[PDB]
């Protein structure tokens, strides 16, 4: 089959900048028939379908703002976004269509903005997870950037660096910050041993840990 | 309106096959080729191969990658397609679509279903435990623990309070998956409005609705 190869695979780019992806193809995608190269950009936002940009090369489709711009011939080919807006965070996808089809491998577009510490809160094991036996503690970290972050959970005093998994939401496509949520998870055993629990983000805009935390006696 | 929705997909085990289907509406489907593609999580779309139109007698081309293992057919009587699945794996857990598809030339003439996610595994099928997390603006959450395979749909106020709403992605644990769900609210809708957070899991056909209380 034909490959298709794209660059970069992911880049972070500021709003209103320009971005330039590239693709290349084995052979070239040029129809002798028609004089158009099938050649197509498609951009997949999170958790959506993906939505055709541009037809033969360097044809808009009907409504896609003109910011979009492809061009190439035979076996490269751009995608350019001459200025880039928060809503435009996707995973942009070349595809050939001369001869079966082949998608590139993505560039998938992050959006840089100005650091932003979180805002944080955190939740005790709910009484009805503790009638079930376990106890899971919950910690969300809200509209940050950048999306890594230095974490951790404090019991009496002591980093508890075991049972916590991080997950983060795709980027906000309106203020381009993440959030995350932290969440420990204890036997109820080993919950009832200790009585203060922390949530620590320690995020680069200050040398101060941002904390909340609870005091299991004070439920 | 053109509308292509895919079913069939769900949760089975390695080692046999599964087909999918596709419904089409909208558009004459026998003037139109028609594509399959798969997007495992967190990888790149991959085409799968397709079926041409009654133009050119409704024949089949497929990746290389899939020849020989999967295959495409249509119902024109129905309107529909379909994707034979063999010899699954669990690596061909993946989310697949359909699109509408037509020579090159005709590139415009794309559209896409929402697809439907395919988990090949074997682990069984259990419904999530829902538990409310209570604490200007004021942050509540919905912890949604233990269960398989995903997806679940998580809404607030039955979908009508959407903003300020942070759904994580599930995170896969011995077998069982976990995420929560926030919600930030003006302090003055909460607790004088009731705010309710309401998990489906159509695998195990629950539907599930936790009212966030103080305390």
């Amino acid at each position: 089959d034909i490959v298709m190869t794209q660059s970069p695979s992911s880049l972070a780019v500021s709003a209103g900048e320009k971005v330039t992806m590239n693709c290349k193809s084995s052979q070239s995608l040029l129809n002798s028939r028609t004089r158009k190269n099938y050649l197509a950009w498609y951009q997949q936002k999170p958790g959506q379908s993906p939505k055709l940009l541009i037809y033969w090369a360097s044809t808009r489709e009907s409504g896609v703002p003109d910011r979009f711009t492809g061009s190439g011939s035979g076996t490269d080919f751009a995608l350019t976004i001459s200025s880039v807006q928060a809503e435009d965070l996707a995973v942009y996808y070349c595809k050939q269509s001369y001869n079966l089809r082949t998608f590139g491998g993505g560039t998938k577009l992050e959006i840089k903005r100005a650091d932003a510490a979180p805002t944080v809160s955190i939740f005790p094991p709910s009484s009805e997870q503790l009638t079930s036996g376990g106890a899971s503690v919950v910690c969300f970290l809200n509209n940050f950037y950048p999306k890594d972050i230095n974490v951790k959970w404090k019991i009496d005093g002591s980093e508890r660096q075991n049972g916590v998994l991080n997950s983060w939401t795709d980027q906000d496509s309106k203020d381009s910050t993440y959030s995350m949520s932290s969440t420990l998870t204890l036997t109820k055993d080993e919950y009832e041993r200790h009585n203060s629990y922390t949530c620590e983000a320690t995020h680069k805009t200050s040398t101060s840990p941002i904390v909340k935390s609870f005091n299991r006696n004070e439920c | 309106e053109v509308k292509l929705v895919e079913s069939g997909g769900g949760l089975v085990q390695p080692g046999g096959s599964l087909r999918l289907a596709c419904a089409t509406s909208g558009f004459t489907f026998t003037d139109y080729y028609m594509s399959w593609v798969r997007q495992p999580p967190g990888k790149a779309l991959e085409w799968l191969g397709f079926i041409r139109n009654k133009a050119k007698g409704y024949t089949t081309e497929y990746s290389a990658s899939v020849k020989g293992r999967f295959t495409i057919s249509r119902d024109n009587s129905q309107s529909s397609l379909y994707l034979q699945m063999n010899t699954l794996r669990a690596e061909d857990s993946a989310t697949y679509y359909c699109a509408r598809d037509h020579d090159g030339y005709y590139e415009r003439f794309a559209y896409w279903g929402q697809g439907t996610l395919v988990t090949v595994s074997a682990a069984k099928t259990t419904p999530p435990s829902v538990y409310p997390l209570a604490p200007s603006m004021v942050t509540l959450g919905c912890l949604v623990k233990g269960y398989f395979p995903e997806p679940v749909t998580v809404t607030w106020n039955s979908g009508s309070l959407s903003s300020g709403v942070h759904t994580f992605p599930a995170v896969l644990q011995s077998d069982l998956y976990t995420l929560s769900s926030s919600v930030t609210v003006p302090s003055s809708t909460w607790p004088s409005e009731t705010v309710t957070c309401n998990v489906a899991h159509p695998a195990s056909s629950t539907k599930v609705d936790k009212k966030i209380v103080p305390r």
